[PDB]
DNA sequence: ATCGGATGTATATATCTGACACGTGCCTGGAGACTAGGGAGTAATCCCCTTGGCGGTTAAAACGCGGGGGACAGCGCGTACGTGCGTTTAAGCGGTGCTAGAGCTGTCTACGACCAATTGAGCGGCCTCGGCACCGGGATTCTCGA
DNA sequence: TCGAGAATCCCGGTGCCGAGGCCGCTCAATTGGTCGTAGACAGCTCTAGCACCGCTTAAACGCACGTACGCGCTGTCCCCCGCGTTTTAACCGCCAAGGGGATTACTCCCTAGTCTCCAGGCACGTGTCAGATATATACATCCGAT
């Protein structure tokens, strides 16, 4: 039962927030919104670092490079853009997606970028050349969550068609297709810290922790509110092992890892908590809510 | 099955310790480290002005020794790209090979002189002994763990020396079918175990076990663990290699520009990958952690994957008509 | 003075004494090894058993108690080693084993 | 009693019967006489040697043993006659 | 060539003779990845060989899951059902002018539903056969051929 | 209406029953007269054991069967079912009988 | 005039192999002639071999070599095994 | 311009000179090695007189010439000039070597 | 010193030379190995009997006389070696 | 008592004494007739006469005095009865008599 | 080792038929082996003939009949005439 | 691709028999016992043929490479041959009859076997030289584009 | 279709070793007695062969006829012949160590030969059932209309 208390409320995004991601060094937080802008913030004190502009439509997903220096932003303009966080310049521009890119993520070596779009296609892109290296008709619905595994050899992918599809990267094979004996729209998905497991956020107020080494769901997390928006979840291993997730009831739920019991309820947001980011080293949770709030909030626990 | 156009004047190739980068010798005398996942070049180093004919990777994958056609041998780091060291010797070098368990020691097979083991820390050189002292063309290579050195002459002799002492720990003379002698074209090893192979001038490849070679010791009568050849076309092998595991053996036919892949346990031919007849096959290599094969021919790199039933296959997929065992409660409620 | 023939002493049927006398009266060599007639009769007994086995097999195959020359011909032709032994040999009332080439059969 | 031209006693049905035994379906006519010839040829050897044996036997009739010996000398031995 | 031997050669070479890509006819379609001459086996419709008496109860059962009913009538007694467990032959599109035709051939006493080539099929062509579906009261046919029955039924 | 078998079928059944049967296929007395005619050429007034001439006749018949067999096989190799005298001459040539 | 033969021995070995099966007289004569022929073959072979060795004695070894020259493979194998068994039984008398 | 003879003509002259010549047509040492390889199958460490193996080789060569001759004649009977392995098998079958 | 596969020592030019000597103009390729086979077959007999003679001779080397006797027993005798 | 060779009284060149010795040591009969070696030696002399005559004829036709095996081969294959006598006989260094089939000739 | 042959007699009959012609020792040995072969032939067939007649004395009549067996036609005719002439000459003294 | 009919073939049965299994008395080859000699087996010695290796050469094999040449496929057609059905013919059974010649026994005698005494026809061994094998060069004749 | 070109034939010339002629050195051929015996021959049976003839009939010759395979021709394809170049290892000549091949010299264990006896084998009678034969029957299979 952590005691995450509110230390700083981060606000300034003039539209619906969509993604907040702590920098891998924990020094900055990239708050993205539908306002075509990213906002770099001081991840330890809520100090507004800067705003990176240049996109044409709402940025649905943003993701840091594995070295805290670069940021990939997938915007509703059907394009991705890689900006140097240390300077803000658009180092790369990724064109080719025919629809709304809903998810973008680096590989563990930060040399690859996986991007799932509204066009139901997952595309693999370079970082030093930015060219689209691969493309797959991954799902039958807009792909809203893509993520490399612990080492970049495998990519888990989520779309609105309930499929939790794990693909090979060296050859692009649709290795596994996790289904929970139903078709609930799985909005978000991600691997485990050890890569052996995979957390899938479904749009029925459910977080399913599957054993990817087994291919079957092990843990269930219910009691939160996630039905429409692509709510982002976090693992807490730096301090207490928690499962943190924003919610559509202005609350940020925090369950125990093993027991799957609600161990804390970070209230204070006034809108749907659209995104959550876990500090890579510290016990700082950046919980960002949607347009009726437009605020990110830093929460620090002592247990 | 894949190719690399971004590489020009490709002559030699070599995978890193993990199968992540490919060092390519550029006939203008350059080194192109081409990266796999980005599908692009990872580094470019204009080493010398003379072409590069040999390369090898360090254990950590950071040091690269290279031999040029101008008797030059130089080391370069994968990050700095600078000349770590540069040496010159008579009898132009045919091969250089990092000691697989010591990135300081390096074996050097020259054209005419006996092979020599050098170190990159100190400018020393220990010449390896040769049986007849008149072969003038001897291949030599460390084993998988750099514990020994196998040396094959032009007369079918095989001397297994202790790399540190250069002293005979095993020996035997190989035949050429009837009883004859032959030029040992190459002494190749596998990334797993002691299962190594010998390419000779008789267009026949002989897989052996180095443990059994040490077992026979000095002047034994060892039979090859496996025998491979182009029994149908009688084709000499410009190059041969194992697979990443050691159960598959690739041989490059420059005579017809094809790739014949056999097994090691049984030795039967896995299959054949046919390249264009016009291209002159030059170099072959296997992806040490993938069933993929890189080939170099006429300055062009070609990829040869071995894919699975997937990329669309995963409803459930079956092969043949499955007669469902009708349970006794099938029509029951 | 116990009487016991060399055939009995070898436990065989073919007369060792008769074949020995025959070799003596056959003018093949000045002297003969004593065990040579035994060996020769043994070989003859073995091969005769071999052939008559297949002979009786074909006979009972035709429900025949007494073997007919056709049976011997079929037996020697079916056996590879025997035929090779008797390829340049013909048999009275032997005939030819059934043999039809492929293209002879209509289609 | 002088005998002549009994080679034509070999009837075409007999030749075709021999062919059927040999496993022959369709035959040309020009075979028959040739057959006869070959037959005679075969005969022309063995029977002669036969009487030759009979000649050395100082006998007037031919013995089955004699033709057995002939076929033996001709590498076409026969069984069932001693 | 024996029917079992030709069936085995089909099972061996069908995978390198058929493919599944985007179908201009309907969704995902079987395509001819290499020239398929007439008479040669195109692809077996692999799937669970059930009895026809088992179809209805299974059919209704499949109505509980809404998965595509992949059933082809073997004969008056059995049916190949490939709804959940089958092969790529499920994704062959109906074609009123089919370059392929359906048969049920016997192999050592077991009936396999094999689609053979009605005509010489060529690389890149979408492999399609006639479902032999009766006239209904109407599933529109997108074969694009000339003698389309205006429907699958 | 009268029926007639297709050609060869009757001959095929003949081949079957002949390979099945084992008796002789040549009438005795004509063959014996031929043997006597051939014998009188080398010496007149030569008698014969019945078994002797019988063995002659049967050995000759078997020799002819072997000739017919390998000539028919050669004709198969000649892509024909009808034997031709050149085929028999060829077979004899191969058998060293020429 | 007593005419020697082998019919009794053929009948004996036949009963020893097939007690129920009978035999024809003509077939018996065929068998006898066959035995005579093969025995003459092996005898001539042994004599010619001994002559090639200029040895006026025909012993067992000559018989073994002759039959090994005359019989194809396993025929000769079983034959020489039986002959060795017989000659050993004879020596142990 | 370069000249090339019509096919077979050179081979015809080869046939002429070979029927004219009488030396051997197989290299000695390979044949001898083959003989030793065949011999070691029945017993190892068996020496050979030079004349012995020479006689082996020449007898085998002459046997092969006879086989080539009658196979070529059979191929003529097959109305072809190019020999086919079935022709050789047929010839061996006729020679009683099968 | 163990010998192996020297049957390929019989070169295709040697086979075609033998054919030319036999009077053959055009040849197929599929002949060669078959030839080899047949050759071996021939060898497979005589040489064996050869050592057999040598075996009875209680000797270690093969004599020309031995192979002469072998070919004699095989009905393919040769002259010029005793 | 001067000893003349029996071949002298027989007027032959081949050694009839050696012939009779080889007969007695060949184990063909218990005793060889008196005139049998003379007869067989005469037959052998006549055969040799015919053969070497044809051989020398061929050799002179080939502008040669020394007789090589080729001459013997050609003489053998040039005469019918000699060939039939030695058809089953291989000859060393003989080759083949020049013979080309009809169809092989060009047009 | 005093090895017996016929070479001198071959040369003799050569000079008798071809005075100004040479030979090769190879072809000489060929002729020698031919002599030995036809000789052993005649011997074997004469012995087998006498065996068939149950005789034990191979005499001139047996030789002549053996030649009639082995040689074809006029070859055998001239051979028989020569043998008879030589026998007559030898018996005349 | 099928069914109906015709015809040809495997089956059960009855009985007839004649080869065939069986038993005999009488003969003689085979066994048993014994003696001679000497072919075969063993040993020590010499040779020498072989088996193995070595270096240089190139004729030879391998490889490849057009490309015209024939294997082969199919297709028309027609002659030659299977076939069912006629006819007439000698083949076969058998039974008689005559004896010519195999096939037998008993001489009796010439005839090699064999051994012993004798030695020059013949054979390993040694010069030796001349047809012959090889070479190179020039004239001869086949063959492929006009 | 008359030349060009190429593979060949022959001629002179060179040098060689196998063919041949000649030489000592036997042992194997000759000579002459002597002996036991192979068979040459005489002279007998009898039987198997030879031929006659009649009676029965399956079997052979010829007919007509459909028809289908042999053949003759065509166009295709491929593929093996020809030639050029590149490779290699056969060959050739030599050297060398030895391991078996051949040899001689002993030594004797086995076989031939002799004689004795009897007992298995063989010709010879004798029931007797395996199958050969014949008939009616059910089954298998071609062939043609559909
Ligand atoms: N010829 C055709 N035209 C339009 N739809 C077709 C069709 N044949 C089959 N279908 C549809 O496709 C389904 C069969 S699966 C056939 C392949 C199809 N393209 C697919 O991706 O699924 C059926 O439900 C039917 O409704
Ligand atoms: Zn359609």
């Amino acid at each position: 039962k952590p005691n995450y208390a509110l230390k700083f409320t981060l606000a300034g995004h003039t539209k619906a927030v969509s993604s907040v991601k702590f920098s891998p060094n924990g020094e900055w937080l990239a708050s993205s919104s539908a306002d075509k802008l990213i906002k770099i913030w001081g991840a330890y004190d809520g100090k507004f670092e800067k705003t990176i502009s240049g996109h044409k439509l709402g940025i649905s997903d943003v993701a840091w490079s594995s070295d805290s220096n670069l940021l990939v932003s997938a915007s509703d303009d059907k394009t991705l853009k890689i900006w140097d966080v240390s300077s803000g310049k658009c180092l790369k521009t990724l064109k080719g997606h025919s629809n709304y890119v809903f998810c973008c993520n680096f590989n563990p070596q930060s040399n690859l970028i996986v991007s799932g779009s509204f066009d139901e296609s997952v595309r693999i892109w370079d970082v030093k050349t930015g060219k689209c290296l691969k493309t797959l008709p991954a799902h039958s619905d807009p792909v809203s969550a893509v993520h490399f595994n612990r080492d970049g050899s495998l990519i888990v992918s989520s779309s609105y068609d309930g499929l939790c599809r794990i693909w090979d990267t060296a050859s692009g094979q649709c290795l596994k297709t996790l289904i929970d004996d139903d078709n609930p729209p799985v909005s978000f998905v991600k691997f485990s810290p050890n890569g052996k497991y995979i957390l899938a956020a479904t749009l029925d107020n459910t977080l399913k922790l599957w054993d990817y080494s087994k291919g079957k769901c092990l843990k269930t997390y219910t009691g939160h509110k996630n039905e429409k928006y692509c709510i982002f979840a976090n693992f807490s291993v730096t301090g207490g092992k928690w499962i943190v997730s924003g919610s559509e009831d202005n609350l940020v739920y925090i369950w125990n890892l093993q027991t799957k019991e609600i161990v804390q309820k970070l209230q204070g947001h006034t809108d749907v908590v659209i995104s959550t980011a876990c500090h890579p080293t510290e016990n700082i949770i950046a919980s960002a809510a949607l347009e009726n709030d437009k605020t990110i909030k830093l929460w620090k626990s002592d247990c | 099955d894949g190719t690399l156009d971004c590489i020009s004047m490709a002559l030699t190739c070599t995978f890193n310790r993990w199968g992540t980068l490919l060092a390519v010798g550029c006939n203008d005398g350059r080194i192109v480290i081409w990266d796999f996942l980005t599908r692009g070049i990872a580094k470019i180093i204009s080493a010398h002005i003379h072409p590069v004919c040999s390369l090898c990777w360090s254990r950590d994958g950071h040091k690269l020794v290279s031999a040029s056609t101008d008797n030059i041998v130089s080391q370069w780091d994968v990050l700095s790209g600078d000349c770590d060291q540069r040496f010159r010797f008579p009898s132009p070098i045919l091969k250089v090979q990092y000691h697989p368990r010591d990135q300081n020691k390096v074996l050097v097979c020259p054209m005419k002189s006996a092979p020599v083991m050098l170190t990159l820390s100190d400018s020393k050189h220990v010449v390896l002994p040769v049986d007849d002292d008149s072969d003038l063309n001897v291949v030599a290579s460390f084993d998988r763990r750099g514990e020994y050195i196998y040396t094959g002459n032009a007369k079918g002799k095989i001397l297994v020396l202790k790399t540190d002492s250069q002293d005979l720990v095993a020996s035997f003379r190989v035949t050429t079918g009837t009883s004859n002698t032959t030029a040992i074209k190459s002494i190749e090893f596998a990334r797993k175990g002691s299962c190594f192979l010998i390419n000779t001038a008789d267009r026949i490849i002989r897989v052996y076990d180095g443990r059994e070679i040490l077992t026979c010791g000095r002047d034994g009568e060892p039979e090859p663990m496996q025998k491979l050849q182009d029994l149908v076309n009688r084709t000499p092998w410009k190059k041969c290699c194992f697979s990443g595991d050691g159960e598959y053996i690739v041989a490059g036919s420059a005579r017809q520009h094809a790739l014949y892949i056999w097994e090691k346990s049984i030795g039967n031919l896995v299959k054949i990958l046919h390249g264009t007849r016009g291209e002159l096959l030059l170099d072959v290599a296997w992806h040490p952690v993938r069933p993929i094969i890189a080939s170099i021919s006429s300055g062009v790199v070609s990829i040869w994957a071995q894919n699975q039933v997937e990329n669309w296959s995963a409803f459930k997929e079956l092969d043949e008509n499955v007669e469902y065992e009708e349970r006794e409660s099938e029509f029951d409620i | 003075a116990k009487a016991k023939t060399r055939s009995s002493r070898a436990g065989l049927q073919f007369p060792v004494g008769r074949v020995h006398r025959l070799l003596r009266k056959g003018n093949y060599a000045e002297r003969v090894g004593a065990g040579a007639p035994v060996y020769l009769a043994a070989v003859l007994e073995y091969l005769t058993a071999e052939i008559l086995e297949l002979a009786g097999n074909a006979a009972r195959d035709n429900k025949k108690t007494r073997i007919i020359p056709r049976h011997l011909q079929l037996a020697v032709r079916n056996d590879e080693e025997l035929n090779k032994l008797l390829g340049r040999v013909t048999i009275a009332q032997g005939g030819v084993l059934p043999n039809i080439q492929s293209v002879l059969l209509p289609k | 009693k002088v005998l002549r031209d009994n080679i034509q006693g070999i009837t075409k049905p007999a030749i075709r019967r021999l062919a059927r035994r040999g496993g022959v379906k369709r035959i040309s006519g020009l075979i028959y006489e040739e057959t006869r010839g070959v037959l005679k040829v075969f005969l022309e050897n063995v029977i002669r040697d036969a009487v030759t044996y009979t000649e050395h036997a100082k006998r007037k009739t031919v013995t089955a043993m004699d033709v057995v010996y002939a076929l033996k000398r001709q590498g076409r031995t026969l069984y069932g006659f001693g | 060539l024996p029917m079992p031997m030709r069936f085995r050669h089909l099972k061996k070479t069908s995978k390198e003779a058929v493919g599944v890509y985007r179908s201009p006819i309907h969704g995902r379609g079987l395509f001819c990845k290499r020239n398929i001459d007439a008479g040669e086996m195109v692809i077996e419709y692999a799937g669970i060989v059930i009895r026809s008496i088992l179809t209805d109860k299974r059919e209704k059962y499949y109505d509980s899951k809404g998965i595509g009913c992949y059933m082809f009538r073997i004969d008056d007694s059995e049916v190949v059902d490939a709804t959940m467990h089958g092969n790529a032959a499920r994704f062959i599109n109906h074609s009123c002018e089919p370059n392929c035709y359906s048969r049920v051939i016997n192999i050592d006493g077991q009936k396999h539903i094999v689609i053979f080539a009605m005509r010489k099929i060529y690389r890149g062509e979408e492999l399609t056969y006639d479902y032999k579906f009766p006239i209904e009261d109407k599933l529109p046919c997108n074969c694009g051929a000339k003698k389309c029955r205006k429907f699958l039924n | 209406k009268p029926h007639r078998y297709r050609p060869g079928t009757v001959a095929l059944r003949e081949i079957r029953r002949y390979q099945k049967s084992t008796e002789l296929l040549i009438r005795k007395l004509p063959f014996q007269r031929l043997v006597r005619e051939i014998a009188q050429d080398f010496k007149t007034d030569l008698r014969f054991q019945s078994s002797a001439v019988m063995a002659l006749q049967e050995a000759s018949e078997a020799y002819l069967v072997a000739l017919f067999e390998d000539t028919n096989l050669c004709a198969i190799h000649a892509k024909r079912v009808t034997i031709m005298p050149k085929d028999i001459q060829l077979a004899r040539r191969i058998r060293g009988e020429r | 005039t007593r005419k020697e033969s082998y019919a009794i021995y053929v009948y004996k070995v036949l009963k020893q192999v097939h007690p129920d099966t009978g035999i024809s007289s003509k077939a018996m004569s065929i068998m006898n002639s066959f035995v005579n022929d093969v025995f003459e073959r092996i005898a001539g072979e042994a004599s010619r071999l001994a002559h090639y060795n200029k040895r006026s004695t025909i012993t067992s070894r000559e018989i073994q070599t002759a039959v090994r020259l005359l019989l194809p493979g396993e025929l000769a194998k079983h034959a020489v095994s039986e002959g060795t068994k017989a000659v050993t039984k004879y020596t142990s008398a």
